[PDB]
RNA sequence: CGAAGAACCUUACCUGGUCUUGACAUCCACGGAAGUUUUCAGAGAUGAGAAUGUGCCUUCGGGAACCGUGAGACAGGUGCUGCAUGGCUGUCGUCAGCUCGUGUUGUGAAAUGUUGGGUUAAGUCCCGCAACGAGCGCAACCCUUAUCCUUUGUUGCCAGCGGUCCGGCCGGGAACUCAAAGGAGACUGCCAGUGAUAAACUGGAGGAAGGUGGGGAUGACGUCAAGUCAUCAUGGCCCUUACGACCAGGGCUACACACGUGCUACAAUGGCGCAUACAAAGAGAAGCGACCUCGCGAGAGCAAGCGGACCUCAUAAAGUGCGUCGUAGUCCGGAUUGGAGUCUGCAACUCGACUCCAUGAAGUCGGAAUCGCUAGUAAUCGUGGAUCAGAAUGCCACGGUG
RNA sequence: UUUUUUUUUUUUUUUUUUUU
């Protein structure tokens, strides 16, 4: 139960990233988990871009900031290794640390 | 008291280990109530100005100390920009 | 084979199963009268099963995660409403005709700024 | 105010199937706590029954007959001055009002515990002696009489 | 009785940014700081044909500077010697390189700004610019638009005089986050005090 | 003339079917108006009301079937007759409607 | 009150000790390697000594980190006016808004669709009336529900069995809570009564809400010539031997007076003594800390752990079973005063904040007359948080016997 | 076209220049 806490700004990017592990870190060992979410930060966003001090111009946006547990039952090198070889996919913050 | 004692803290703040909290790791053990050597503490207490834990602090994003919100790292007057750049992530429509 | 239900009232956080026959009502490891022994609300948790002759035909097993007996006494109501809804379609009428089908959702347009009721609009006989 | 949404429906009592006994103790509460107060009022119907050794619940109505009113007087100035004008309380308000008069006597009424106040006060009611009968009868000596001045 | 930005509140909807760049957690402060300074320098270089849009992109903190002016040929120089200069003095503050890209203001008459830079130039002649103010709006309106409202506040008379004047050469749907509208400004002096002109250019409906 | 009037929401489109109900019944004989009228042919003076006032302000020709309550000095053409009902107008109109096309030549 | 800590405190002010380029920060002129450690003075600012140190490019040039003294330019403060103005917030406001691009009866302050018939709780809807329609309010996007639908199985979490050394313990699998992303389904839908088979209003098929289903929310013009004038953003105008900036002290609380806000004490629908059944709302490395050692305890120590259901702070109070008082100023009243101790601190004492034992000031149901509070809502029944080297009873928000 | 539920409540000073 080593918890690789995958996250991104968008749902689209974390989807592609977990879908590689649940198959490839599963190859000869664990039933590796990956869809299982956390308190996903669906809030509202406000930054000022008013060209002078006059009415509003604080253009309100929306976010996903979506997060999941990848879970590996044993460190078993002969099954996990593809997730450590996945280093090149920089845009997903993986928080392996436990 | 505006820019003030900054000039006095900056010259001794970074050495609070050397003044106490690593200089203590042999002689300060005996010197405690739990250990009773009565002779000792009273001759480590002399540095007075550095004497930790004491730091007047540096609110930086405000040029002077109109207070300082330790939960948030900003002055007591400063809140309203965080609705206009997100530095307080629960700053939304008020609970009253 | 078997049936099920779950509820959310005051604040339980409890479930129920149904098993084929012999007519009892347990709570994990003790009987109903042990878990609710003086709580005046103890009577309702079996009452729409006893109707349809449970004694040799149905049997009941409750489990819990927020004990809360003054809410649990009705959380079990909507729960056992669910269990029955797949055993017998006919009792949708019964459960409805006696209220057992309902769950907790209604305030009556209440206080937000200070006026007691706040949806009903300004009103006349010509103005 | 145009909607028919008004009053409180509740369930009946846990032993004998009446909204009467439920509402009765559901005034007597004075601080909430319902369940044990319903158990004390059960003991009140038993401590009533110790007067005969039969079904004295058959006498709970017989007593409350002397304590249900007809009249109530409300805030009325419609002829330039105080002008009452009772008008009747509806069929359902009849014994719900009597609880208030039983409770407002019971609160301080001096008997041997919480049940034995309501047992004795409903004994007195049965015999027309009741504090609740006297509280009723005073608004009958007052309001029901001003029916000839309205 | 309100001044109301149509711009800024709606960046993705026909009104593109003054800056679109990305700094994380710690790295925001010196970016923003420089975002006033390179802007300062650029406009005093450009003022010989102004700057309609002053577009600071930052592809890797280093700065893809994108400058709409009426006459590129004077900031290009005699071909390339001011493009060297600018790229030096806009990188210098930032500490990182700044790729100076031009654009041409496609006819100044139609623009998000240059209607205000025409009227505020006239206050440097010091004589009665009113002879030329409604005129220079109505000229630019024969070459583009469907409505415009224009406001001047300032010191526009003599000795102690400060007052404010308002004008309407067409209708103005005031905020509409679907329309082609632009709000903007420009600022003058006349040896007594400020003359600050503002515009609402109702160009088109959608 | 096609089917695209039925778009978006049916209530957003029935809002305009009510606009049809209130406008084609009130303007259905003048749906174009790319230039002004040149002459006014008319059968009332007090309900129709405005028509004779607008005409006289602009100096327009007017052809008007009228009775004993009239003011004949506000029309180019009085035609003396019973003011109302379908019998009276129908005596005059089958010549009017012919002439306004057969006279084109 | 601002003050969410008027006894280092963001300093009023009472002062005394320095100054008026001052604490902070530049452009040239000649020059410097930057700092660690005590000793004696001093209330702080600052004063007098003694030792120990010598960095990176390296054109040996120019300087960096980084410290100087000497030039000319040259530094600052909540000072309120709403009234140059823009954001912003309010109680009025969930009224279905006004006034206008044209027109024209009114010269103009009259609104000019509110008029004339009727019709609805409703500017409700049939029309009419010399009235258009132009778009910013409209039409509504929302958040949380709540019930579920797929993909799910999460420290979660346990249907049905696998071992039990009796702990979901560890095997073992996918019913559902949970966690939750994409999202989704309730409409006069069909039944009776209502009347004009309009209206809509009632009960109900059917339901997790019902006729905005609830709770948050946005809060248009019009908003008192009201604010935020103590971060606002800035036009008109401040004092500048000054409202500019360094630093140690202290004293705000008295006491006759009230008067209230906030606290309670007047005993059994109470508690008191032993024993028994169930929730959680929260905040959490300037962190929060169990088990476990020494305990009369405030309070010491050991330290697993725990970063977001794992660590911990609640073992809500009610209630329930068995005993004890016997209506009794006590057994309850902490008003408080005999002594005893503490967590920090330059600091609390004429200034607190809490603890251990002795105790015991008003106490027994107060009148007049300042508004709480209609519903899942005030009696009733708790727990948390920040300011900040920190003790608010202020307030602030959701749960639940009722 | 009977219309007494108490009689009274100090001066100021608001008031964003101006020809059009």
């Amino acid at each position: 139960r080593i918890r690789i806490r995958l996250k991104a700004f968008d749902h689209r990017l974390i989807d592609q990233a977990t879908a590689e592990i649940v198959e490839t870190a599963k190859r000869t060992g664990a039933q590796v988990r990956g869809p299982i979410p956390l308190p996903t930060r669906k809030e509202r966003f406000t930054v000022l871009i008013s060209p002078h001090v006059n009415k509003d111009a604080r253009d309100q946006y929306e976010i996903r900031t979506h997060l999941r547990l990848v879970d590996i039952v044993e460190p078993t090198e002969k099954t996990v290794d593809a997730l450590m070889r996945l280093d090149l996919a920089a845009g997903v913050d993986v928080q392996i640390s436990l | 008291a505006k820019q003030s004692m900054k000039a006095r803290e900056v010259k001794r703040v970074a050495l609070a280990d050397k003044y106490f909290a690593k200089r203590a790791e042999l002689k300060a053990i005996i010197s405690d109530v739990n250990d009773r050597w009565n002779a000792v503490l009273k001759l480590q207490t002399l540095p007075r100005d550095s004497s930790p834990s004491r730091q007047r602090n540096r609110c930086r994003q405000t040029g002077r100390p109109h207070g300082f919100l330790r939960k948030f790292g900003l002055s007591r007057i400063k809140v309203r920009e965080a609705a206009m750049r997100g530095e307080i992530p629960g700053l939304k429509k008020a609970s009253w | 084979n078997q049936y099920y239900g779950t509820g959310r009232r005051k604040s339980s956080a409890a479930r129920v199963f149904i098993k084929p026959g012999n007519g009892k009502i347990v709570i994990n490891q003790r009987s109903l009268e042990q878990y609710f022994g003086r709580e005046t609300a103890r009577m309702v948790v079996r009452q729409p099963l006893e109707l349809v002759d449970m004694v040799e035909k149905l049997d009941l097993y409750i489990t819990v995660k927020g004990g809360g007996i003054s809410g649990q006494a009705g959380a079990i109501r909507h729960g056992i409403t669910r269990a029955l809804m797949e055993y017998d379609e006919s009792l949708r009428s019964e459960l409805r005709k006696a209220g057992f089908v309902t769950r907790d959702a209604r305030q009556v347009e209440r206080k937000k700024v200070g006026l007691r009721k706040a949806r009903r609009r300004p009103q006349f006989s010509k103005r | 105010r145009r909607r028919v949404i008004g009053q409180r429906k509740i369930l009946p009592d846990p032993k004998f199937g009446s909204e009467l006994l439920a509402k009765f103790v559901n005034i007597l509460m004075v601080d909430g706590k319902k369940s044990t107060a319903e158990s004390i009022v059960y003991s009140a119907l038993e401590t009533l029954a110790q007067r005969s050794g039969k079904s004295e619940l058959e006498a709970f109505e017989v007593a409350l007959e002397n304590v249900r009113p007809t009249v109530e007087v409300k805030s009325r100035r419609v002829g330039g001055s105080t002008y009452q004008v009772p008008v009747e309380v509806r069929p359902v308000r009849r014994n719900a009002l009597a609880m208030r008069w039983i409770v407002e006597a019971a609160r301080k009424r001096g008997d041997k515990s919480m049940a034995l106040r309501l047992a004795n006060e409903l004994s007195d009611a049965a015999e027309n002696k009741g504090t609740a009968v006297k509280k009723r009868e005073d608004v009958h000596r007052m309001a029901e009489a001003n029916k000839a001045f309205a | 009785g309100q001044k109301v930005h149509p711009n800024g509140i709606r960046l993705g909807i026909v009104k593109p940014w003054n800056s679109t760049w990305f700094a994380n957690t710690k790295e925001f402060a010196d970016n923003l700081d420089s975002d006033f300074k390179v802007r300062q320098y650029l406009t005093k270089e450009l003022a010989k044909a102004s700057v309609s849009r002053i577009v600071i992109e930052r592809p890797a903190k280093s700065i893809r500077v994108t400058i709409h002016t009426a006459r590129p040929g004077i900031v290009i120089g005699k071909k390339g010697e001011d493009v060297e200069k600018l790229r030096k003095v806009v990188a210098d503050i930032a500490g990182v390189p700044a790729q100076i890209n031009i654009a041409e203001v496609r006819k100044p008459e139609l623009d998000a700004k240059l209607v205000a830079d025409s009227i505020t130039s006239q206050l440097e002649r010091r004589v009665m610019f009113r002879r030329a103010m409604k005129r220079a709006v109505q000229n630019a309106m024969r070459l583009g638009a469907k409505g415009i409202k224009v406001e001047v506040s300032g010191r526009l008379g003599g000795a102690e005089i400060a007052r404010t004047e308002w004008y309407r050469e067409g209708r103005v749907p005031l905020h509409t986050l679907r329309a082609d509208i632009d709000y903007n400004t420009s600022e003058a002096h006349t040896t007594y005090g400020v003359i600050g002109v503002k515009v609402w250019i109702f160009k088109g409906e959608i | 003339q096609d089917g695209t009037f039925d778009k978006l929401t049916k209530k957003e489109a029935l809002m305009r079917t009510r606009e049809l109900e209130k406008l084609e019944n009130s303007l259905g004989g003048i749906k174009d108006m790319g230039g002004l009228p040149d002459a006014l042919f008319v059968i009332d003076a007090d309900h129709e009301h405005i028509a004779i006032k607008e005409a006289n302000n602009l100096g327009i020709p007017v052809f008007a079937i009228v009775d004993t309550n009239s003011d004949p000095d506000g029309v180019d053409f009085v035609i003396p007759g019973n003011d109302d009902a379908i019998r009276a107008v129908t005596l005059y109109l089958g010549a009017v409607a012919a002439t306004v096309r057969e006279g084109r030549s």
